[PDB]
């Protein structure tokens, strides 16, 4: 059995790891610095240090069984997956933070919880779990400021219990910045303990300052040093959610500004007011409708194979249908999906005219067409979602009397999302396949024979 | 000494950078204080006097040893002569700052006693500390570590000033007259850095200033201090937004593939092949393309990176033996780079074939058994197959049999179109391509 | 009667009902809170939450009544409205705004109006409100601040409710953190309460904190998470308005940024001072006459269907003012205005002179040049608004004696805006009428046997 | 009839000349009308200056009224049209509303109040104006933009103690602890120590940093709480401006250094060769140590077709007239072949092209140092130099040549070179204008293999 670094099982591996270092970074620290439930409650951090221990050693073991992607393929050999976890320094990380360091607890009393802070060098492996977490979810700017969140409570936590080992090392109560005098029973709860070097530490580290001032040297360099970590901690976080912010709002940013500009544009070159009222109202439909990105862009940088089962997983049932298109080849249906390009109509826009230049076979895709007459809007034929027109024009069928002048008069009835096939993009994927060019051809012709 | 310095692949010349550095920094640092502060008692001057000297030594050594002898172009070549490297040096705009800077106003040590307001143009060395950080921050392998680093050090030197202007407006107003003031318990530049933190922060919890002199002290420190910390906010705003721009881009990117795969209600195996390729194209390449990135470089670099990488592997090839090494250079320049998921079929058995594979990072097999999984020959990492297409027209010939991808394999595909584009500049390539066409076919 | 989503009637259904809700978020948490409202003015919260419940049960008819958009048209059958917004989450939640529990009222007194917070449920007409009037108006920057100020004055008044709930929780006087005793008359009063409270709470979340410290337990902590929560608030406030400057000045930065960069090109190719500054106040002009965009960069994102409107809609009034171009077809025009090309001439630049390749057909659009003699200041013809030049050079008509020149120097007295027409785009626009080409041609030979 | 130019050097110090006393008159308005000590003593003083911002709002009146504006390209100079066009504009309306003369009522109120004068303050636009073509004009931008934002913050935190000192004087003067102290204290009573204290106390509000002493009354809670939320607004304003001046200060500097992260990306990917990685970054640390990192072709596409064509000319046209076919050709033929350059640079021990090659290029040499050298390495024959050329045979490609469109020469760049190529098809696409021109390039190239070897 080798697990799978990029499956499922690793990532639930990755929480049942990365609970016990998070327990062991946040309880070791305020066990080692108040030593208060450390004597209340020795059962309780003995079976969960216990319980880490034995997930620590499962973590050795699980770590030397992950596999690697060496040239593609993910490598399956144990023996070499053991030499390529002993060659990297993790495993002297791992081995360091395995070493029972618990038999000092005999010479020691095991009153002093500090000589276990060996355990907290598997720090990669939460911070394995936070990348992996925020990469496997949907809500990545939620979860980094749920992860800042806990990064500021870790940092407060931790100058919480060096504020109090400070204070357990200058004398309670001896001082006005110290912690207060513990024998007295109103401060000497480890509540009010834990509970007001948390305030001391958050009203330090946020760079607020309204704590008792400090009275002697070592105190004075303390807090300017607390003050200074405050302060370019604090920094960070503050441009880190404004570099968040920034990124979140940067597609209305530039969407705002490609509106602005062509809105500034029209104004320039003074465009009628119903021509404005329309291209604004198609702006507006296209950000109210989420189709703010293009196909051109969004397939530019996917490869071939993949743009060709997403053109075929939308396109083929249409083409399909097409009659010319009928009994081609699979290819060259996969090129002629691929060759498509959108287009997006408003209500009331005239696809063609009678007499109009024709070039482009259009495909319809989630929209309503309808050929009207020449003068007035009557419905002779209405084109539904998965419907086509447009193949004498892109045939072009030698001794027609059609002349390249796709017939008809085709409006739009609603916002309709056409996909044209030009005549260019036609010649040049027909290029590879002659018999089927000689096909086309000859079924045009038996259209031509119909048509008279 | 050498009689060049090359001051681009030297760390010889990053530690002296660092020693001119430490230098004026001891100037920057510790003339303020001993202007300012007591720190310069009659007993303890030998001492700043010895340090003045080392100092002073390292000015007129790298004034007259080192900065003569650094290597530079003029008219495009790298100059190596040192009579030319010495005039580019007195010729130059350093070597006037320098030779201001070490002017000796300490001649005035016998006049006007020892005062190191004399030594304040030594704080015109700047150019070797820009210079050291400029070398630092192009050597370094992660800059905004040592952004961060040059942040904290512009912030501990800027709440020393004003630890020193605190000290100095103390003395003026009289050690201990006013609560405003320091009042003589403790540490002086200790509890004076104290007060330059929570003032220059812009913390609070001081005692309030009583007279006119401390008001306007306290205005002018505290709209000093907040727009340090405005700076400070400001220049971790930049470095977080230079240092995540690839990984925001790629995931701004992903995440449109993604909306419009699901505007267009493409379904799961699909979506998680897409999703499967951005990932391992993000733990490879780190970027979404490489042309895009290659099309903003110049054609000569673009020439060397396509040489380097495909030369030999287009020169093992028997087909393009006998042709020009400017089409094949051609031909390198106008290569596509795809990436294959495992399963996938490259080329399906009975399709057309109209492209030229180069399997790099990657492993293929040909499936040609009697059921059509017994895989024939492995095709491993800079091989090239199906070099035959590139020649027949129309039709031509088909694929023989379905090859599939072992692993995540990166193949380099060349078209028959590219290669047409490409061969009607070469007649003479082009008639000893379509002469062994005929021969092989 | 079936709204849609897109009109003006949608958008003030949307400010009549983003009222009430946030008049719901704000009195309920106030009147919840404090206890001295609800005491007084009874008979105005009961009209005002009657008319609330009024307005959301028509918000319910008409969200039961409002169109979607599917196949590009209008929906307007109303069972299947009402079906498809039944099948929603949306509706569940204003039925969950809508239940009854104004019904313990009678129960517990009518003095907790703390049962009516199942109003605050209906937060997305507000959201939506907030958006669309992000779409809507011309000043989306300082409706952005607008929106900023009213969130955080929404944080603040929930904080100050919250800070007195606790307070009236732990008791009135007691410490120096709470608000005090009640029973004195200075104290007792509920302006001093209210302005107290937000006072307190802008000086816990505006992280100045001059509020007197905690004393037990809960006030730390209370203290410790609003402090938190204020660095988030601050963080957020120096995101959006520092990616809002960010979003005000780029078009600044990004004009600087080309002007910088060819200044940087013209002193290092060491170009002379009379081209540079030439340079340099045609961009001073471009950036004080508003023409910083370009035109062919700005006419990209549209479609070809507007492309084609609005290339109509500026080019063709002042193309059917040329000659020869008066009885050709319609598509020809299309793809003619299609084809064009403006730029913009400085004062004294040659735009053509006697001997040069006539490549190019000019028309004038809102400028005046004029035809000078050999490089002298003497005018022979000044050209205006409307007219034409470089249509006998470029159609190379067989028995021409002048041969491709263009026959006269012609110089520009001020800021032309002219319109390049180029030959190679004419060939390119003639592909598809072989019998308009020879129309034109014809017409040009008719022409030049005229002229010369 | 004089006209002025708005886009002229006059212009802009009318501009400074009219933005010095519309900031004047917003400062010591507000500071005059609020602190009542010294619109007392120093009386003369301000009855003088505003007598001298009154002489130059007439005179910006005046000259408001003869400036130019742009219709058709051209700049009128008919005054009638141009006071039309000023009497038809909202700025006239604002200019006689802020120079009503309120003297009557100010003498009425005894030269004391001047609160009246409130009407003056109507020329922000104007200070606008000048702020903005200062901010287009100069050569600091981003310093000017921090100036810009310290001298609005300033006018801001001026009013909001001149506000506060209002608020002071009608609460009373110590009759509380948040208020301003008793002015009969003569240490207290001071016009500087009223000034200075409460710019700092504006400062300490507006910048949220609250040292100062707790309200009392309900009015100044609301007071201190309206004042914090316009204090978070500025400092977040503050922060905004600073880090976009930072960000537009390093932006080409991060824009490169994010360029060198993804070609050192791309070439550990492709696993290129340590020489050649050394090789291509010290190329892009010399393209940006000289400036020159940008390609020509993306600076000046903004640039329209006759600007670019007049940019090469200057640059291209001397040199081009040196080559020895280009010599007796056409203007419009060597503009377009001007036009047609596009440049590559080079890196040393780089081979510009080999013996046997086809030749499609035309190399100008510039900045650069090149070498024809043997087939075995560096032997050096003619050291070539800047200015000259090569190349100029092969694309010319003559009919019955015994070389055969070849090279027949190793050609390496001993330093960095800048050369300007001038293409075969280039050459071609601009020589479809001119075949006279044409059969004189073939007719020159065959007199020059005839003297050569034929
Ligand atoms: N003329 C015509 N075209 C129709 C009709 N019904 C569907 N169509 C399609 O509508 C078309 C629009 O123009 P085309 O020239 O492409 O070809 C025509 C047909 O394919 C019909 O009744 N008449
Ligand atoms: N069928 C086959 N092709 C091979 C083998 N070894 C290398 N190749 C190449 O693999 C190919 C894959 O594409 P082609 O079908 O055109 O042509 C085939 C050969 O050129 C082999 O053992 N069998
Ligand atoms: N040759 C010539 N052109 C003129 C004259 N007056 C106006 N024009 C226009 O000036 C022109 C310059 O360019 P064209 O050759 O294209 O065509 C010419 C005419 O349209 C005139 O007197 N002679
Ligand atoms: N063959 C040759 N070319 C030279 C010499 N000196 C300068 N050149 C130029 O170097 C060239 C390099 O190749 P070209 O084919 O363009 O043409 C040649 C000449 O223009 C020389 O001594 N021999
Ligand atoms: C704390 O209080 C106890 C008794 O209240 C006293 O004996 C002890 O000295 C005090 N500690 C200090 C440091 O003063
Ligand atoms: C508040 O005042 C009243 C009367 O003055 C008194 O009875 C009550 O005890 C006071 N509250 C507290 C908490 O002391
Ligand atoms: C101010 O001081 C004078 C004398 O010092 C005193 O008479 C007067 O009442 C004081 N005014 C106030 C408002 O305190």
């Amino acid at each position: 059995i080798v697990v799978d670094p990029s499956s499922n099982l690793y990532y639930r591996w990755l929480t049942a790891i990365a609970l016990p270092v998070f327990y062991n970074w946040y309880l070791l620290i305020c066990r080692a610095c108040f030593d208060e439930l450390q004597s209340e409650y020795l059962m309780l951090w003995l079976v969960l240090d216990y319980s880490a221990d034995v997930l620590y050693v499962l973590d050795v073991l699980v770590r030397a069984r992950t596999g690697f992607l060496e040239q593609g393929l993910m490598v399956s050999d144990t023996n070499r997956l053991w030499q390529h976890y002993k060659t990297t320094t993790q495993f002297k990380l791992d081995v360091l933070s395995l070493v029972p360091t618990d038999l000092a607890y005999l010479k020691v009393g095991t009153n002093y919880p500090e000589v276990r802070f060996n355990r907290l060098l598997k720090f990669s492996r939460l911070f394995e779990f936070f990348d992996r977490t925020e990469t496997r979810t949907n809500y990545p700017n939620m979860f980094r400021i749920g992860n800042l969140v806990l990064y500021i409570l870790i940092i407060i936590h931790w100058n919480a219990c060096i504020y109090f080992a400070i204070s357990k090392f200058i004398g309670f109560g001896t001082d006005s910045w110290v912690y207060p005098n513990i024998s007295i029973p109103e401060h000497g709860r480890l509540s009010r303990k834990y509970i007001y070097s948390l305030y001391w530490s958050t009203l330090t580290l946020t760079t607020i300052g309204e704590t008792p001032p400090p009275v002697k040297d070592e105190e004075y360099l303390f807090v300017v040093v607390d003050f200074l970590v405050g302060v370019l901690i604090f920094a960070t976080i503050v441009g880190n959610v404004g570099s968040m912010i920034s990124n979140m709002n940067a597609s209305r940013a530039e969407f705002q500004a490609k509106i602005d500009s062509i809105k500034q544009y029209m104004q320039f070159r003074k465009v009628t007011k119903d021509l404005e009222t329309r291209v604004i109202r198609w702006f507006d439909y296209l950000w109210a409708n989420k189709k703010t990105v293009d196909e051109k862009e969004v397939l530019k940088s996917l490869p071939d194979k993949l743009k060709a089962e997403i053109a075929i997983n939308v396109h083929l049932d249409t083409l399909k249908k097409v009659r010319i298109f009928q009994d081609c080849e699979a290819g060259l249906l996969v090129e002629l999906v691929l060759k498509l390009r959108p287009t997006v109509f408003s209500p009331g826009d005239y696809i063609c005219k009678k007499g109009d230049i024709g070039k482009e076979m259009y495909i319809i895709n989630e929209g309503k067409l309808a050929v009207v007459a020449d003068d007035g809007v009557t419905q002779f034929v209405v084109l539904s979602d998965g419907s086509y027109f447009g193949e004498i024009s892109i045939l072009n069928i030698k001794g027609s009397k059609s002349g390249n002048r796709r017939t008809a008069n085709i409006r739009s009835i609603g916002y309709s999302d056409l996909f044209c096939l030009s005549k260019d993009d036609l010649m040049e994927a027909l290029t590879e396949y002659p018999e089927a060019k000689k096909a086309l051809e000859e079924k045009g012709r038996q259209i031509l024979m119909k048509d008279n | 000494l050498p009689n060049s310095i090359d001051s681009y692949t030297d760390r010889l010349y990053l530690l002296w950078l660092l020693l001119v550095t430490l230098a004026y920094n001891w100037n920057c640092c510790f003339i303020p204080l001993r202007l300012v502060f007591p720190y310069q008692t009659a007993d303890n001057i030998h001492y700043w006097l010895i340090a003045d000297i080392i100092c002073d030594i390292i000015y007129l050594y790298d004034m007259l040893f080192i900065q003569p002898r650094l290597q530079f172009v003029r008219g495009g070549d790298i100059i190596v002569d040192s009579n030319e490297l010495r005039k580019h040096y007195r010729t130059s705009t350093k070597f006037q700052l320098d030779v201001a800077s070490i002017i000796p106003f300490d001649i005035c040590y016998l006049f006007f006693g020892f005062n190191p307001m004399f030594r304040a143009n030594r704080m015109l060395k700047y150019t070797s500390f820009f210079e050291f950080n400029h070398h630092l921050e192009s050597i370094m392998d992660k800059a905004y570590i040592y952004r961060v680093i040059r942040t904290t050090g512009y912030l501990l030197f800027i709440l020393h000033i004003n630890a020193c202007v605190y000290y100095w407006a103390s003395n003026y107003e009289g050690i201990g007259t006013t609560r405003w003031v320091y009042d003589g318990e403790g540490n002086e530049y200790l509890r004076c850095y104290y007060w330059a933190v929570r003032t220059l922060i812009t913390i609070g919890g001081l005692p309030e200033p009583q007279t006119l002199f401390e008001i306007v002290f306290q205005l002018l420190n505290f709209f000093s201090g907040v727009f340090v910390f405005s700076s400070l906010i400001g220049q971790m705003r930049d470095v977080i937004g230079a240092a995540t721009a690839n990984q925001n881009y790629f995931r701004a990117c992903m995440d449109d593939t993604i909306a419009y795969m699901n505007n267009y209600s493409i379904p799961k195996l699909v979506q998680k092949r897409v999703r499967t390729w951005y990932e391992y194209t993000w733990d490879s390449q780190r970027m979404l393309d490489e042309s895009d990135l290659l099309k903003t470089l110049p054609t000569t670099v673009q020439l060397a990176l396509a040489i380097d990488v495909n030369f030999s592997i287009i020169s093992k090839v028997d087909l393009f033996k006998g042709c020009d090494t400017q089409m094949i250079y051609d031909m390198l320049l106008r290569l596509k780079s795809v990436l294959y998921l495992p399963g996938d079929f490259v080329c399906k058995k009975g399709e057309i074939g109209k492209e030229m594979y180069i399997i790099k990072h990657g492993e293929v097999q040909v499936l040609g058994g009697p059921d059509g999984t017994k895989v024939l020959v492995t095709l491993k990492a800079g091989s090239v197959f199906g070099e035959i297409s590139l020649l027949a027209a129309g039709g031509g010939n088909r694929r023989t049999a379905n090859v599939v991808a072992h692993g995540f394999a990166n193949l380099l595909t060349l078209d028959k179109k590219t290669l047409q584009e490409i061969l009607v500049h070469y007649p003479d390539s082009e008639r000893i391509l379509m002469k062994k066409a005929r021969v092989l076919l």
